């Protein structure tokens, strides 16, 4: 049973509330497949309550430098803080869905109330960022601006680039 | 008190939508009945009155036209004058067709209102669009017609041609003859069973399923040629009318008649039906029409007089009416008021079309505009009266603007809906009603000096003994 | 689209405020016609698939003028039975609605936040303003909105949340930390006139934490000097300015704004014969400013914007004024 | 009169002005 | 009418609105537009011709 | 087809649209939008551009503050020129020609357009007065706004004087001079449409030198033509 | 004053818009036929749900080898099931990934009895030999147990409770014996006090703690009490029952399922006659569950059957039958309440679904409305005879049919007999006992 999820892109990271979850038992089934295909039956499950987007470049690129190694940010953590209600793990907690187990170790570590669902380990929660990420460019429209090609594009050229340092000996052109 | 109105529209929301009495909750004996009838009497309640409350969002307004002074009076008013005084989008609906040379026109609308088609009696039968001008069909067909009616849609026109009856299509191209149906004088077709009910010139009646297509009962009115026939739009069976003078009640699982209201001396010459089924106005060949209560079936008043043998009779989606006698037909306002109990005779016509010498072969009232076309010999001839036409439609069950994409899904649920033939009755609300004699069995199998000489004087004619007959003759020894 | 099914609900809601407003005298047939073809049309274009934040917002105003209308008409025709409750809660559902299609648009935010603080719902307040705050986290102005309004009610710890919460996230700007700066020296102000909070340390460790932040300019602590100088009626106020000019003064020691806070130090409270004796020791600091080794246009241009604010009172002596402007044409 | 002008600016933009517009038409 | 589907297709099993069984495959149209009758009458008066010749052989 | 003639005349006679394509189509001709546009626009969208160029051409010229409280209305709106009876409908066809009239001076500026786009698309001017919106369009028939006026209008609702401008509406050209000169000299009826229309203008002082000079030239040009015409030789023809 | 209605077309689209405008008339005489239409429209949702009647979804893996003697769930997770089979090697599935299993060992010798899951990650099994704690989700894949409890005679069954570490082991020695995981070794030992038969099954009430109930083969269903460490109470039934299971939503009512052919509805509180005694089967039935909405019952038999019941009907409402399905012996929901489990002789554990006809997933509003409609209307106008065997016609294996038609012909002679014993015997100045009465033989304590 799943509460928020986490969801991180290129312009940046925004969490979905869920409301109506997803059937486990029937994951594997045909009318559950078109239901995750169909945009007008998967936005029914998903509903957008936070979105935090990047300062700068070199903002989102500390963020894939911090994210793929596992760490989190300082800037997850503040958005965490903010849209999650406050708790500890004693008698009530909130279940978060994240794509990464050592970003979901590193989560519950930070907050002990929250419960993390690795995307690697449990297929509900795989399934559902699975939909998210099929139909991210519809639901973060209202406040996505411009596109995510260009961004995409040109954050995976400074990640590619800061991993190589590709300028310090490309000089031939 | 200030509850006096809540207490108003309770009775009012009871009256109409309510759709019977009520369920008596003190008579009930068990508990959990009690409180599940209890729950759905607040349920039905509530029902009935949220719909009358949900009856303000109606848009558009009903129609009339009131005399101001006391020596106007409203049959007095010229269609010049309605012309001028009314809204152009409804005064270009005031048209005539001059249609001369072949035969008497007859008139038919769509059940929308969209198309209609007007046949003559020498063969020319058209399908027109006739308020967006255009025409779908035109063809001309040789010999004689009889009548000509459209189908579920405007797609499928069915002719009555000089012996069989034929069906077409949109731009005429004939689908097919129907080989069983000869010498076809009048046709009825039911709008949610798909049949089309035929009168033979011979008496006989037969009723085609247009959808399937196999004809599911011919009933054979033993009695004479049929004069006139149309049929109850709440109900489902037809009233033809006879040429012995009664108007004859059918239905397709039945060969007697239904009933025979006893009518006019001479045959009756047209008949029509209220579309809440509520009255019936027939016009007799004796100069006489007169209106019935369908529900109790009584007559309701006197007989009016028309000055001549009413060739068409047919009534509005409001209370108007048109009678068509002659040469020229007189629309009368308030014949039956469904609120009255006790009906009163209407002094005066609403208003008058004039005689000028075309003389009247069907009137029909667009369903849905307040507009009246008249089929004469001359032509089509459509005149605008103010206080017809249902004001406010439902676009669930039929629709003046249907586009393309609705037409097909509605014609569709239709025919998915389509009810059986056995399901038709007096009362169509019968489907879920006890059999009283199968209650009455079952009941059985679970549990488990005047008139006695009679009974001798039928079972001595047989001549079984029958042991129940001895002790009946020690009885009747011992009296 | 099945846009007429869906409107039907709103409407068969909307209708039997229209009967009660019909059985009393309040609203003519016509006019009930009226509004139930305008609230109709209204309906098929807000359900529609293509709409709008401004169509959202005409809705949201024509429901709120019926409102008005129909309180002025029943206060005319003197009935108290009719209330507004019917038309506030449709009012709610409208904005729901809308802020759920549009959730990415901060006009309609700050239209939902206004209607619900102006028809006195503080709790629904604050839970659309958590919402609006967890959606666009790097507005400056809703943050401070929030804040602002938790320290008029008076919630001290709540405007300190919602303000530390700003503060974490908007790091491009300094505008929030300028506004945390005064909104907790309002604080401070508010704790004197009710006469820790005696030492005042607050806006000391704001500016301390604000030192290694990316906005961290002289212009941005001049900002927060030309914050701070305001309201100068306080304790512990010569003890702030004096650390933020000796913070200046030890990061950035030859700025023109370092020298305009060496200008206009010693004018904190006042308003009188302490006004031109720390004028003239204000005019003796500009004058060593203006001669000394520092980008004298940039300190001509502050001091001649200074001294058009200078210029903007009255009640002074013109010999004064005539030596400012004197000392202004030849920059 | 017995309206206020704000109540009759509510009037024209809430309910409409039909009325006032077929009485600027006949003149 | 639209195409039908599946499950309105199995509901509607017997429902053509063009080809009745009583059209008998559309016959008398295919042989009138065939051999150029203009006349629907003519091809019943010589169908009923030949059925009374075929009932004239059966006996015979 | 007798019956086929008479329905023609019928439909060519008719005025209100009656099935849905027909209205998104007769809603869909405008001046300045596209149809794709054009269509899907509410009579508020169209009120708020065309009343801001009214209040241009208002601030422009002093004498169209009559038309502001009855032509250009917040009411005005609203009204459905099919469903006031004939009177009315003759009261608001004096209201437009003399609107036209008014306008005809300015016609080559966007706020002067945007206000004969609010008559077009609200009172539908181009099918119930064509006569005098063509005769105020006509001394600017060399503007793309007379190509857009020429396109939008219904080929059946022009008078039979200006008849000629139908190859001209089949390929969307603007006509010429020869075109309009030659039919003043082949019809009477078009140069007394032409000569009545500035006329009626100078009686009510709304003259400009833009159509006193369009009429000078055409009638000059067309009694030239007509003199041409008329010369015959024979004594009692050429009398 | 005369004035005509006039209807533009902006009633059916405004002017710059895409929504076609739908006005509506609730008035009766616009709509003819109510209770006709309505009748049609039911009998097309029965013929539709007959239609889309496709029960079968999937069969767990390749299965086992020999019969699925014993099956149980995880009550905590929602897609963890273990099967233990008949030459004693019993599997952890998950149903997330049903094409294979996800830990399987040789757990015994004999037959796999009960099985039943902690409440921690850990499983547990019964056998002859005696029951045995694995520990399937583990890091390393480790097939030896970590625990395994020989004393205490033959053990039948086991149940754990709902919160704690305890858990209660059938034995065949006619007492029931209790451990709590980690500070007990021999656990404690309840018997009825002269008690020989074996009991068969046991079952923790789930809703109210400390409450056991359990089966034995002298036809008798005990009670035990765990806060006092007794029985409590004894019932003889007329035949043996094969399972006993509590209502998950309340907690006094119990269904036991007997080689009567039935099931029978008890109350805990009043164990004088059934509360309800649902009767459709033709071979006995073996295992009984009840839906976690506590409003259904899945009951394998048998023969080839599995029976959906509702709570309050007393007749099926629908039965699933397969040529491949063997017997069956165990079947249980899954959490969901919308999936049945069913442990079969083939050695194959099958997935069906319960609302045979109701396809799962997101459903737009126009699509569940319709669903709904449906079913409501179906509620109303099910009794009506062309409707009525419509929905009750079921394609039946000809075993089963001509056996149930065998029965109805034994039961209609035996009713005769009573009858005519009762007609011309001195029974006949007495009131008629009625069946539910009739269910229980005696009561004890």
């Amino acid at each position: 049973v799943v509460n928020f999820l986490l969801f991180e892109s290129a312009v940046g990271f925004s969490l979905f509330e869920v409301v109506h979850q997803a059937d486990t038992v029937g994951l594997e089934l045909p009318e559950v497949k078109d239901a995750m295909k169909t945009l007008d039956k998967f936005g029914k499950m998903v509903k957008l309550r936070s979105f935090n987007p990047w300062t700068s470049a070199a903002q989102g690129l500390e963020a894939i430098n911090l994210i793929s190694e596992g760490i989190m940010p300082e800037y997850l953590k503040s958005a965490l803080e903010m849209n999650l209600p406050q708790t500890s793990g004693k008698k009530s907690k909130v279940v978060l869905g994240v794509a990464d187990k050592k970003l979901a170790g590193e989560i519950t570590a930070a907050f002990p109330g929250v419960q993390c669902e690795a995307a690697d380990t449990s297929e509900v929660v795989a399934a559902l960022l699975r939909g998210i990420r099929t139909h991210a460019n519809k639901l973060h429209k209202s406040l996505q601006e411009g596109d995510i090609g260009r961004a995409q594009l040109g954050l995976g050229h400074a990640y590619s680039r800061a991993k190589v340092k590709f300028s310090v000996h490309k000089n031939d052109n | 008190k200030a509850e006096l109105d809540r207490i108003r529209r309770y009775k009012q929301a009871q009256k109409k939508y309510g759709r019977g009495p009520r369920v008596d909750i003190k008579s009930v004996r068990d508990k959990k009945l009690r409180r599940t009838l209890t729950n759905l009497e607040n349920k039905y309640k509530t029902a009935a009155l949220k719909a009358k409350e949900a009856e303000i969002l109606l848009e558009n307004q009903t129609g009339f036209l009131e005399p101001e002074g006391e020596l106007e009076r409203t049959y007095k008013v010229r269609q010049d004058e309605i012309v001028k005084e009314v809204a152009v989008e409804v005064a270009q609906k005031k048209f005539e067709l001059k249609l001369t040379e072949l035969g008497p026109y007859t008139c038919e609308y769509s059940r929308n209102g969209r198309d209609l088609i007007l046949a003559g009696r020498k063969g020319h039968v058209a399908t027109m669009d006739w308020r967006e001008g255009k025409l779908g069909c035109e063809l001309q067909l040789g010999e004689t017609v009889r009548d000509a009616r459209f189908l579920h849609n405007n797609q499928f026109f069915a002719v009555a041609q000089k012996k069989y009856v034929y069906i077409y299509d949109h731009n005429g191209v004939e689908i097919h003859c129907l080989r069983k149906h000869v010498e076809v004088s009048h046709m009825e077709f039911l709008p949610y069973h798909f049949l089309l009910a035929t009168l033979s010139i011979s008496g006989q009646l037969k009723y085609q399923d247009t959808s399937t297509g196999q004809i599911v009962a011919e009933i054979a009115t033993k009695h004479g040629t049929p004069v006139s026939l149309t049929q109850n739009p709440y109900n489902a069976i037809l009233h033809i009318g006879q040429q012995n003078g009664t108007v004859t009640l059918w239905s397709p699982n039945s060969t007697d008649p239904l009933v025979k209201l006893l009518a006019h001396r001479g045959p009756v010459r047209s008949l029509a039906v209220d579309r809440e089924g509520r009255y019936m106005v027939s016009t007799g060949q004796d100069n006489k029409m007169c209106i019935w209560d369908i529900r109790n079936f009584k007559e309701a008043v006197n007989s009016y007089f028309t000055r001549a043998p009413a060739t068409s009779v047919a009534i509005s989606d409001t209370g108007l009416t048109a009678v068509g006698w002659g040469t020229h037909t007189t629309i009368w306002k308030g014949l039956f008021n469904k609120e009255r109990p006790v009906q009163v005779k209407v002094d005066s016509p609403y208003m008058t079309w004039g005689g000028q010498g075309q003389v009247v072969e069907r009137v029909r009232w667009c369903p849905f505009e307040d507009i009246l076309g008249i089929g004469h010999n001359e032509g089509f001839s459509s005149i605008i009266v103010p206080g017809a036409g249902e004001a406010n439609y439902d676009a669930l069950e039929v629709n003046p603007f249907e586009t393309k994409k609705q037409r097909q899904e509605g014609e569709v649920k239709a025919l998915l809906n389509k009810l059986q033939p056995e399901m038709i009755a007096l009362d169509p609300n019968f489907i879920g009603n006890l059999d009283l004699r199968s209650e009455k069995q079952r009941q059985a199998e679970r549990d488990l000096n005047t008139a006695l000489k009679k009974y001798l004087r039928k079972q001595r004619k047989k001549n079984i003994i029958d042991e129940k007959r001895l002790k009946a003759e020690e009885l009747y020894r011992q009296m | 689209a099945w846009v007429a099914d869906k409107a039907r609900f709103y409407l068969e809601r909307a209708a039997p405020e229209l009967r009660e407003w019909e059985e009393k005298e309040i609203f003519t047939k016509d006019e009930i016609r009226n509004l139930v073809a305008k609230r109709s049309d209204f309906e098929h274009l807000v359900l529609a698939p293509g709409t709008k934040p401004t169509d959202f917002l005409n809705y949201v105003n024509w429901e709120r003028s019926l409102d008005r209308l129909r309180a002025k008409r029943c206060a005319r025709l003197n009935i108290r039975s009719v209330t507004s409750h019917a038309s506030q809660a449709r009012t709610f559902g409208i904005f729901e609605r809308a802020v759920l299609k549009h959730p990415g648009s901060i006009e309609l935010w700050l239209a939902y936040l206004e209607f619900a603080a102006q028809v006195k719902a503080t709790k629904r307040w604050r839970r659309i303003m958590t919402r609006a705050l967890r959606l666009h986290p790097m507005n400056a102005s809703l943050w401070t909105l929030a804040g602002r309004r938790a320290a008029q009610n008076g919630d001290m710890q709540r405007a300190r949340a919602h303000f530390l919460r700003g503060c974490r996230f908007c790091t491009r700007e300094p505008t929030l930390w300028l506004e945390y700066a005064r909104c907790e020296m309002d604080w401070l102000a508010r704790m004197e006139a009710k006469k820790p909070a005696l030492s005042g340390a607050i806006p000391i460790a704001v500016f301390d934490v604000a030192r290694k932040q990316p906005f961290w300019g002289p212009a941005a602590a001049e900002k927060f000097f030309d914050v701070f100088a305001k309201f100068g009626h306080l304790s512990c106020h010569e003890r702030i300015i004096s650390h933020v000019v000796t913070t200046m003064q030890e990061l950035f020691p030859n700025h023109p704004c370092t020298w305009s806070v060496h200008i206009r130090q010693p004018l904190v409270g006042v308003d009188t014969p302490a006004f031109p004796k720390a004028l003239r020791e204000s005019l003796a600091r500009l004058k060593a400013a203006l001669q000394s080794t520092t980008d004298r246009k940039a300190l001509a241009t502050k001091m001649v914007a200074w001294m058009d604010g200078i210029l903007a009172i009255e009640k002074l002596d013109a010999a004064i004024r005539t030596v400012l402007e004197h000392t202004k044409r030849s920059l | 009169a017995e309206k206020d002008a704000e109540e009759e600016e509510l009037e024209k933009f809430v309910l409409g002005a039909k009325e006032t517009f077929r009485e600027q038409l006949f003149r | 009418v639209r195409k039908l589907k599946y499950h309105e297709q199995k509901l509607l099993k017997k429902h053509d609105f063009i080809n009745y069984k009583s059209d008998n495959n559309h016959r008398d149209h295919d042989v009138i537009r065939r051999y150029m009758i203009q006349k629907p009458e003519d091809y019943h008066k010589y169908n009923r011709l030949c059925g009374s010749l075929r009932q004239f052989a059966h006996r015979l | 087809s007798s019956l086929a003639q008479q329905l023609a005349q019928i439909a060519a006679n008719s005025r209100s649209s009656f099935n849905v394509k027909a209205l998104k189509a007769s809603h869909s001709k405008s001046l300045i939008w596209e149809p794709r546009v054009a269509v899907s626009q509410t009579f508020a969208e169209i009120y708020s551009q065309c009343y801001e160029g009214f209040k241009e051409l208002c601030h422009l010229d002093s004498r169209f503050v009559p038309f502001d409280a009855t032509l250009f209305s917040a009411q005005s709106q609203e009204v459905d020129r099919t469903q006031m009876t004939a009177e009315e409908n003759a009261a608001l066809d004096k209201r437009v020609d003399s609107f036209l009239h008014l306008v005809g001076s300015r016609l080559r500026l966007m706020p002067a357009i945007k206000a004969v786009e609010w008559l077009i698309r609200r009172f539908r001017i181009h099918e119930f007065n064509t006569g005098t919106l063509l005769a105020t369009f006509l001394p600017y028939h060399t503007i793309p706004a007379f190509v857009t006026l020429l396109s939008i209008l219904p080929v059946q609702r022009i008078p039979i004087e200006y008849r000629f401008l139908d190859p001209y509406i089949k390929s969307l050209t603007p006509p010429p001079r020869a075109a309009i000169v030659q039919q003043a000299t082949n019809r009477p009826d078009l140069l007394s449409a032409i000569s009545r229309y500035t006329l009626d203008s100078c009686r009510a002082k709304q003259e400009y030198p833009g159509l006193i000079s369009f009429w000078g030239g055409i009638m000059a040009e067309a009694v030239n033509g007509m003199i041409d015409k008329m010369r015959s030789g024979r004594r009692a023809i050429q009398l | 004053k005369i004035k005509a209605l006039t209807r533009s077309i902006t009633a059916q689209q405004a002017p710059g818009s895409d929504v076609q405008r739908a006005p509506r008339n609730l008035a009766p005489e616009l709509h003819p036929f109510e209770r006709a239409r309505e009748y049609q429209r039911a009998l097309n949702a029965v013929k539709l749900e007959r239609m889309f009647a496709k029960p079968f979804l999937g069969q767990l893996g390749n299965g086992h080898v020999q019969g699925v003697y014993s099956m149980c769930k995880d009550k905590n997770s929602l897609n963890c099931i273990a099967s233990g089979s008949g030459d004693g090697v019993v599997k952890v599935w998950d149903l997330t990934t049903r094409d294979e299993e996800t830990w399987r060992v040789a757990a015994h010798n004999n037959i796999v009895k009960g099985l039943t899951f902690t409440n921690d990650k850990k499983l547990l099994s019964c056998a002859t030999d005696g029951i045995k704690l694995w520990d399937p989700y583990a890091s390393p894949s480790n097939t030896t147990p970590i625990a395994t409890w020989q004393e205490g005679g033959p053990y039948t069954s086991l149940s754990f409770h709902r919160s704690a570490n305890t858990f209660a082991a059938s034995s065949g020695q006619g007492c029931i014996r209790i451990w709590d995981l980690e500070h007990s070794t021999a656990g404690q030992a309840i018997q009825w006090p002269s008690f020989v038969d074996t009991i068969t099954d046991v079952c923790f009430n789930q809703v109210e703690t400390s409450v056991i109930g359990s089966v034995a083969t002298d036809r008798s269903i005990i009670l035990f009490d765990l806060r006092t460490n007794m029985p409590v109470i004894k019932t003889v039934l007329h035949f043996a029952c094969n399972r006993i299971v509590f209502n998950p939503m309340e907690a006094m009512n119990l269904a036991v399922a007997s080689e009567d052919h039935n099931i029978y509805i008890f109350d805990a509180r009043n164990f004088d006659k059934a509360l309800n005694i649902q009767k459709g089967h033709v071979a006995a039935v073996m295992d009984v569950e009840f839906s976690p909405t506590g409003e259904e019952l899945v009951s394998g038999s048998y023969d080839r059957t599995i029976r959906l019941w509702r709570r309050d009907a007393g007749h099926s409402r629908d039965v699933y039958h397969t040529k491949r399905m063997q017997r069956v012996f165990r079947t249980m929901w899954t959490m969901d309440s919308k999936y049945i489990l069913t442990g079969s002789d083939d050695g194959n554990v099958r997935l069906w679904r319960a609302n045979a006809s109701e396809r799962s997933g997101v459903k737009a509003t126009r699509q569940r409305q319709a669903l709904e409609y449906n079913n409501a209307l179906l509620d109303r106008y099910g009794h009506l005879p062309e409707i009525r065997r419509i929905r009750r016609h079921r394609h039946l294996p000809k075993v089963v049919k001509k056996a149930t038609e065998i029965k109805r012909e034994e039961l209609a002679a035996i009713k005769r007999r009573e009858e005519n014993e009762r007609k011309h015997s001195n029974k006949k100045y007495e009131k008629r006992k009625s069946e539910r009465e009739k269910a229980v033989l005696v009561k004890q304590q």
